[PDB]
């Protein structure tokens, strides 16, 4: 069945996957595109000299390790699998609380 | 001691289960029926424009 | 080195769910406090802030070890 | 030693114990008795 093939593909992708290594670890830098959907700018405080904003923060990159050619459809996965993948260590310098 | 029977049902249910794939991933849409019971509608803050 | 094998031997067959002398005698614990600061006294909420170093000493004979080393000095890891 | 008895007992009691199932899972209900010791009632805010 289709779900069986998807499960097999995901297990093949994540077995032998080193999360400690970025994509192209010993090679050229990985390009990460960013885009943001701003949903709120809530409190602009002169007392605290800060502002609060809520956003949808999306990062896109390529990881040849996570490539698959059996299933022809895009795969939306349960978000917990993020813990088992490499993600860029993006931070905000002027951030006080998030 | 009928707890072992239910234990076996429970461990057989998850046998081969993949909680990373929505049910019907390649076949159909997953329909989620939702309802809400408001136990209390809290205070409103017109200053923060929130409730 | 040898500290690794000491630590491994101390924690083999060690159940941290049971206090030392669990069915023999009560555990005796000596307590010390160092007060870094007695903070503000809030009189409307009936409370005071205090910062301390809290020290507790006891005996666990499961942790006894015979070595040339007299004291193992460890961080939070254990 | 009492330590060995206690350790063996505690290992046996937790041998194959299913936290997913309550006491008397398919049987009658379990009765839970409650005690409360109020240490403080701090701030009654209007
Ligand atoms: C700071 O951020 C990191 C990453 O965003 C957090 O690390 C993540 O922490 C969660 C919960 O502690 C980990 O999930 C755990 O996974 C184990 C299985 O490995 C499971 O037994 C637990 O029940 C839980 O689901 C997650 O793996 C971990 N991810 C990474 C990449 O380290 C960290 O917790 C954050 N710290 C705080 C204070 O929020
Ligand atoms: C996957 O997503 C891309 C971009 O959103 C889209 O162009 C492509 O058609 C999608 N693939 C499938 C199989 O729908």
């Amino acid at each position: 069945s289709n779900m069986s093939l998807v499960k097999e593909t995901v297990d093949r992708l994540l077995k032998g996957y080193d999360i400690r290594l970025r994509p192209d670890f010993g090679g050229p830098p990985v390009a990460v595109g960013m885009n943001i959907d701003i949903a709120s700018i809530d409190m602009v405080s002169e007392v605290n000299m800060d502002y609060t904003l809520t956003m949808y923060f999306q990062q896109a990159w390529r990881d040849k390790r996570l490539s698959y050619n059996v299933i022809p459809l895009n795969l939306t996965l349960d978000n917990r699998v993020a813990d088992q993948l490499w993600v860029p260590d993006t931070y905000f310098l002027n951030d006080k609380k998030s | 001691d009928n707890t072992t029977v239910f234990t076996r049902i429970l461990d057989r249910l998850l046998d081969g289960y993949d909680n990373r794939l929505r049910p019907g991933l390649g076949e159909r849409v997953t329909e989620v029926k939702t309802d809400i019971f408001v136990t209390s509608f809290g205070p409103v803050s017109d200053h923060d424009m929130e409730y | 080195g040898d500290v690794t094998v000491i630590l491994n031997n101390l924690l083999e067959g060690y159940d941290n769910k049971l206090r030392p002398d669990i069915g023999v005698k009560p555990t005796l614990i000596h307590t010390d406090m160092y007060v870094n600061s007695i903070g503000p006294v809030n009189a409307i909420n009936m409370e005071y802030t205090i910062d301390i170093f809290f020290a507790q000493t006891w005996y666990d004979r499961r942790l006894k070890f015979n070595s040339t080393i007299k004291v193992l000095r460890l961080n939070s890891n254990m």
